[PDB]
């Protein structure tokens, strides 16, 4: 557990340190110098919407290539034994892309709305940007951590349909059922993603 | 000030690049080979 | 310059001969099927792929963006 | 030396191609003295039309120069595969 | 006037409540389909009983989508930030909520296929132990509409 | 007349298929797939065309095509003397046997790549290139602007009253040096794909009709066909439509706030039918959008529970569980409707791999060859001889091989599961009869 | 003056370079001997 | 008057509150289900019984809807920031007392639902623990009354 | 006019294109590298079947590397800080995307190669699986070709 | 004019390029000279051919060294940022991806070397295999030389 | 004109030079010693033999020896920072590039020993790959001194 | 005229020096006394000579002792801070030098001294690799004892 000690390690001292720092602050009755509003408002909305758009289309294939590999595995070795796996369980794979569509999609038309500024002082400059910047951050991050759990769950769900087809071939149809939920959950947030960003406007 | 606007806009892009590498890592430390071959 | 209008005859006749009558000239041996369905699908699929190339650039919003030493070029080449 | 038939064959189409592509490359500019538009030209870029001619007959000069190697090439491996 | 940034909490809030929704969604699935697959083999019939755990998830990831879209709706430029702040508690709290309720939808579903798997007369009590999370994800969602409104 | 099995001899036959040198190489990677149901549409036929086609698009490149046909020719010129020989090399084998198919792969990618005009990312100059005047540019109030280009660039303008007319043939060759081809022709390309894709499975559907027919399933087309056709055409053909009538309808004097078709056909879904703000294709276009989706969905019903529902009724009526029933068509409904969009996006693709390669070929060509060229004069020509060597050593190693094969690989996934899964279903056995196999021997 | 830039680098410096050290001597502290050969003969 | 954002910590408070309510509710859902699923096939007839842990577990849950509730009606703009910060304190007093209660509810309806089956006296003692739980939930919940009525 | 550290994001993102690719086509390869050196063994004419899901990872690299070079010929000093996010976006999403496919490249290879040895007709659905994975990493590759016009 | 302290990022990539490098030849190193000592007893008649992983190993060594080289003739003290940057994006890219490439070598060359004992017929592919990973270190290396000198 | 704290940089360049290779060799030593152990006690003829690998973890460690001591004799409190960010660069450059070698001669000598033990004509072998060790830890070496002399 | 607290870091130093050289040898004499108690059980005649490498280990100890002490012996108030760097850097480079080969000696120790009683042979060798470690232990007294005069 080599790592996963330096994992907590490093999660422990990095929230230690800012409670420390947090309280003292407030001990020390500091003019609100760590001030949240300053941070927002000087981290450019460039990024955080760059930062959205590449982690909708990156978290999503992610999803989808985890659980891809999920399936794969079980289908192969299982097919060891029933090589009709391969005609109908192959959908699983096909969910588990279509959830990175979802997020692809999403990702592209997101970023059709990037624009320059041509701004400076931030100071009355940019009050639409800045909605639009954080709006699209958001979405970008709704669909895409939505589209990774969602790969996974296909995955999970995709091994037991080739284990279990393997086994009883009558059982395929039925399960199926369970992955269109996975799916239906991806696109409750590109529902979401999409209103996020349906009234905005760059530069 | 501690930090500026470059600095810390900086390290928000590094740390998230950062995790990519760290997952990425992660799971190419923990990577076997086999003790034995199946058969000759 | 150049109209549209006959760039589009000239390779919609072509292409329409051959998957419309085509079919009419063709060997009599056991491949006829395959070389018949040749015909028609590749004149659909020809034409099609070229009908795009050459309509999509029609009417267009902007030209290109070229380099200072190609922009001088042309006005001593085209 | 035999370098080995098979090493000798790939030689040879490698020379043929060499040899084909880069005089059309030449013949191209020699034509158009052009869309491609590569010919190594300066950053100072004069309006003096004449200096893409003058390039464009470089480019042919030194593409043929590049087949003529590529000749050379050629007829090694010709005689290593023929002899192998 | 309306600050600058107020928007931006909003906007974690609905996408908090859509994400960790779908994460209790995910894993209550997930989980479910394990051990339906896993019981199936065995004895096919109980399938259909089985199901309901799988729709349980699904609705942990509606009560986030209502809220998310809700909020999503709401989001504008010009926010009094309090709306916001509104909007990131209702958001949050669904959503987390949920991701309680979708848990305990994963663990109690699948040992509840396994228990029926073995004794069927266990069905009816499984399903009243899942409707328990199911108001746990009501939870969440009322609190988080009455936040939106105020 | 469709090409379908012969019979064999109240059993389920095996599928009978009768190939010959050239076709059996297509009907093996359909049988990779599955072998197909008796008296099925045999896709093979259409296969020996569409796929190369596909191919072609994703790999539609003029000079690799030539190199491509040029290799496929290698194997055939020694087809006497690979036959009668050993050969134990599969790899070879495979790719000997797949010969005719790696020489139609080529045919089509250089004709693909001329239309593209790339031939290792060189254009084709056919004297037709008439795009702008260049004369009357510097006419149009630029007077020795070349002065201030050498740190500028300058974008041509549409519509300046002096320059327009398309291409002969192609892509004008123009765009191939410009610094924004990566909008204009990446546009095209596409809307290109999106266009073909949808073709291609409407015709995957129409064949299924002929499917319908012979196995005299009325149901399988009043309920089936019928609603699934109208649902693609309402959504899917309508938005081609629109992409033909948005080239031909607009010039660039509308270019400032042109109608966006992405966005047209995203608030087309959502009934979102803003007063202003956006322009629109055309008069009444909100009044169509409402109308097609609308319909669409209208069209759901029979395709999603009608068909067990008259089943249920005839059955019961002559006398089936009607649960499963519902539960099999209800799959079916999803798989289509849903698979429809994201087969759409399948067959993007083509437009992914065509990019994918042209950008290779333009960053090859660029980081290797170009770098190679010197003013010095013998520098220059001897540095051509050593940097071509690796450059076309390059082009070989990524683009004729390995981009070679996938796209190979990805045009073949999309005959698998976007076109045989509209009309190529179900499973039939190996035929296997009596023969003199042992020759050899 | 300038303090965040000499901030910014002592701390991300010292940080980094003090943990290589930890990660090295956690996995030289650790170090597998084989607890073979002759050790389970002396345990 | 009031100082701005000095509503952040309330709204904190009210989804807090619910958030861990559910998350103790859960964990003790989980738990006792799995036990529920496990033991009720070797005896059936205890499935009636054996649910109780699971409602012991729902009332951790209602305890955070009440405070989090009472809170999102007391949330203003105008806040004075004091009452804030004792709605933050009654909302985190509750749930996470409450998620301290879930966890026990959990695990003592596991081990005491398993054991009842094996020991059909152990029924009064395993209540009588369940009932120390929801009295350790209480608390909470009285403090929570308290602050945020202060 | 140019607001400074402006380049710094955008030379990032050609590293980032560049060696998180590296990173997913190595593991892709070191997995599969291990199956073919087990399985070879006892099937050595299944060799150079086997060497095809490290050819699809060395195709994942090659993604990066046309972005990294994408990105690096389009790097100046006076860079406007908009156009860097958007290589800085590019890189990291054909980045992530194809450390991801690499991940799935790897795995499902190494239980390939064994599963086709022992049954050779699941080699098609080898390919298969591997066939979709390159696609996802052709996805990250469009993605940050598109950002860099816009 | 020139921006202070502008040196720190083209230093850190002379010697991050350098450093990355050797840790992955010296993994490739390490793993693969396991390998060789666990094979080279039985097969004696092998052991000048499974130094190729090793080999091949230094190469992803070298292609840092040129690189850390090269970015260290490269600086300056008055550096004006922009150029440090490249130095840093040029360093940083041939070093991670030779680390990339550094796992890959181990991973196949113990896999290989002992497989090829087994199985001789072995030896080309590993080889073959070896031949991509040095292929995915060359990517790092072409990149990193566009970089620094752009 | 000079920075404050510059200094600061190249006198942790020294300390690291010493420290890291000191960390390497000290591994290296060990890996190796603890196979030697279980070499002599099989046969101690080779006991003569084995020791190579533990004193080419000694240059190593000399390495890192002469960078550090060529740094501070360097070291100024007028420093200029451009060779202050030099000095730290070669320090770590050779520090660290000198610890990854010493871990890969570690754990050759540790298998190559061992091996050689039971095989003779495994010594030439294990020789080479020591020699591809002592190679990785000069490149190190040969950047730090251009960096320290730059 | 000089900055205040310049002190600190040269105090730091004499500490870490101490300490970080305490840990060096206690980890070698612990792991070497664990050799001792278990050898000597087998074969006490030899308990006196397996001290050895406890009193090597001492060495360590003594040469943070030294250098501690070597820079207390310069510390004062008027520090002009760059002095005190380099009594930091002379501290850590001594100190965690030192810790280096405590490692060393521990490792060696323990397993020269439980091979020793199995091989007597090994005797000369444990010595040899034991000199190795202390001269890995004195590179750092050197660097401290030029750099912190520096």
């Amino acid at each position: 557990t080599g790592l996963e000690l330096l994992y907590l390690g490093i999660f422990v001292a990095f929230w230690a340190c800012m409670i420390v720092v947090g309280i003292c602050y407030t001990i020390f009755d500091l003019g609100f110098r760590f001030d949240v509003a300053w941070f927002l408002t000087e981290t450019s909305p460039f990024m955080w919407s760059n930062l959205g758009i590449g982690l909708a289309i990156s978290l999503s294939v992610v999803g989808a290539a985890w659980g891809i590999y999920i399936t794969g595995s079980s289908i192969i070795g299982g097919g060891v034994k029933a090589p009709r796996i391969k005609t109908k369980n192959l959908v699983s794979i096909i969910f588990c892309e279509a959830v990175a569509i979802y997020g692809i999609i999403m990702a592209i038309v997101i970023s059709n709305m990037a624009e320059p500024f041509s701004a400076t002082d931030p100071k009355a400059i940019g009050h639409r940007n800045y909605h639009a910047g954080y709006s699209m951050f958001g979405a970008g991050l709704t669909v895409g951590l939505s589209n990774l759990f969602c790969g996974v769950c296909v995955g999970i769900v995709g091994s037991g349909a080739a284990l279990a087809d393997a086994q009883n071939p009558s059982l395929f149809v039925k399960i199926l059922i369970v992955e269109i939920f996975g799916s239906a959950i991806g696109l409750f947030g590109v529902i979401v993603a999409i209103l996020q960003t349906s009234r905005v406007k760059m530069g | 000030g501690f930090f500026s606007p470059g600095i810390w806009m900086g390290l928000l892009t590094t740390l998230f690049m950062l995790f990519i590498f760290t997952y990425g890592l992660h799971m190419i430390l923990s990577l076997k080979t086999m003790d034995r071959f199946d058969d000759r | 310059a150049h109209s549209f209008a006959l760039p589009v005859i000239i390779f919609t006749t072509f292409w329409g001969l051959i998957g419309i009558a085509g079919p009419w000239f063709v060997p009599k041996g056991p491949n006829r099927g395959v070389i018949i369905t040749m015909l028609v699908a590749t004149a659909v699929c020809c034409y099609l792929f070229w009908l795009i190339a050459i309509l999509a650039q029609l009417n267009p919003l902007f030209g290109p963006q070229l380099k200072n030493e190609t922009i001088w070029y042309v006005r001593f080449l085209w | 030396l035999c370098c080995g038939p098979k090493l000798a064959a790939c030689g040879i189409v490698l020379s043929a191609w060499g040899v084909i592509m880069l005089i059309m490359l030449g013949i191209f500019f020699n034509v158009h003295s052009l869309i491609e538009d590569v010919p190594f030209t300066e950053k100072d870029f004069e309006n003096g039309p004449q200096n893409i001619y003058n390039l464009y007959e470089q480019v042919s000069y030194n593409c043929f120069i590049a087949a003529g190697l590529y000749l050379l090439l050629g007829g090694f491996s010709f005689c290593q595969v023929r002899l192998n | 006037n309306n600050p600058e940034y107020s928007s931006f909490f909003g906007v974690m809030g609905a996408s908090s409540a859509m994400v960790f929704s779908a994460m209790g969604a995910a894993y209550g699935t997930a989980k479910s389909g394990t051990g339906i697959a896993a019981m199936s083999v065995m004895r096919p019939e109980l399938i259909m009983k089985s199901i309901i755990p799988v729709v349980m998830a699904g609705i942990i990831a509606i009560y986030g989508l209502v809220v998310a879209v809700l909020i999503a709706n709401s989001l504008t430029d010009g926010i009094t930030l309090y709306r916001s702040f509104l909007q990131l508690g209702a958001g949050l709290s669904v959503g987390l909520s949920g991701l309680a309720a979708g848990f305990a939808i994963g663990i109690v579903g699948d040992a509840g296929v396994r228990g029926t798997a073995q004794q069927p007369r266990l069905f009816v009590g499984m399903i009243l132990i899942l409707i328990f999370a199911e108001v746990l994800g009501l939870y969440g969602l009322i609190v988080a509409l009455i936040l939106s409104t105020k | 007349e469709l090409f379908r099995s012969e019979e064999m001899t109240n059993q389920t036959p095996p599928t009978y298929n009768k190939t010959n040198k050239f076709t059996h190489g297509f009907q093996n990677i359909v049988d990779a797939y599955g072998i197909g149901t008796y008296r099925e549409i045999n896709p093979a036929p259409y296969t020996v065309i569409t796929f190369p086609f596909l191919f072609a698009v994703m790999f539609g490149d003029f000079g690799h095509g030539i190199l491509m046909t040029l290799f496929a020719v290698w194997m055939v010129l020694r087809e006497s003397r690979i036959l009668s020989q050993k050969n134990e090399n599969e790899m070879f084998s495979m790719v000997f046997s797949g010969r005719y198919i790696i020489l139609l792969m080529g045919l089509f990618s250089i004709y693909t790549g001329l239309i593209y005009n790339d031939c290792f990312s060189k254009s084709l100059n056919i004297f037709g290139s008439s795009w702008s005047v260049r004369p009357m540019f510097t006419i149009g109030n630029w007077t020795e602007e070349t002065l201030l280009g050498s740190s500028v660039l300058q974008l041509n303008p549409a519509i300046p009253g002096v320059f327009g007319g398309p291409y002969p043939f192609g892509i004008d060759p123009i765009w191939n040096i410009a610094t924004n081809k990566l909008t204009f022709l990446n546009s095209f390309k596409m809307k290109m794909s999106v266009i073909l894709g949808i073709i291609h499975m409407l015709f995957g559907v129409s064949l299924s009709l002929f499917n319908h027919i012979y196995f005299k399933k009325p149901l399988n087309i009043y309920f089936g066909f019928i609603p699934e056709i109208i649902f693609m055409s309402s959504l899917f053909g309508y938005l081609v439509i629109l992409i033909f009538y948005k080239w031909t309808a607009y010039d660039a004097h509308s270019s400032r706030n042109a109608p966006s078709l992405l966005i047209h056909f995203i608030n087309m879904f959502l009934f979102s039918y803003p007063e202003s703000g956006n322009a629109m294709l055309y008069s009444g276009q909100k009044g169509i959008q409402c109308f097609l989706i609308v319909v669409a969905m209208l069209c759901v019903p029979w395709m999603l529970l009608f068909k067990p529902l008259i089943l249920r009724h005839q059955y019961l009526r002559k006398k089936f569980d009607f649960g499963d029933t519902m539960v099999h068509q209800a799959i079916h409904t999803i798989e289509y409707c849903l698979g429809c969009i994201s087969n759409t996006a399948s067959y993007l693709r083509l437009w992914a791999l065509s990019l994918a390669h042209a950008q290779l070929s333009e960053v090859l060509w660029t980081m290797v060859i170009h770098i190679g060229l010197h003013v010095r004069s013998l520098a220059g020509g001897l540095g051509l001889f050593f940097i071509f060597a690796a450059f076309a050593t390059l082009t070989v190693a990524i683009l004729l091989i390995m981009e070679g094969l996938s796209a190979f690989l990805h045009a073949l996934r999309l005959h698998w599961v976007e076109f045989q899964n509209k009309f190529y279903t179900g499973t039939g056995f190996k035929f296997l009869p009596f023969s003199f196999e042992h020759i050899r021997e | 003056l300038e303090y965040s830039v000499v901030f910014n680098l002592v701390l991300w410096i010292m940080t980094g370079l003090a943990l290589a050290v930890i990660i090295t001597s956690y996995n030289i502290w650790n170090m597998d001997p084989g607890y073979d050969s002759i050790i389970y003969r002396m345990t």
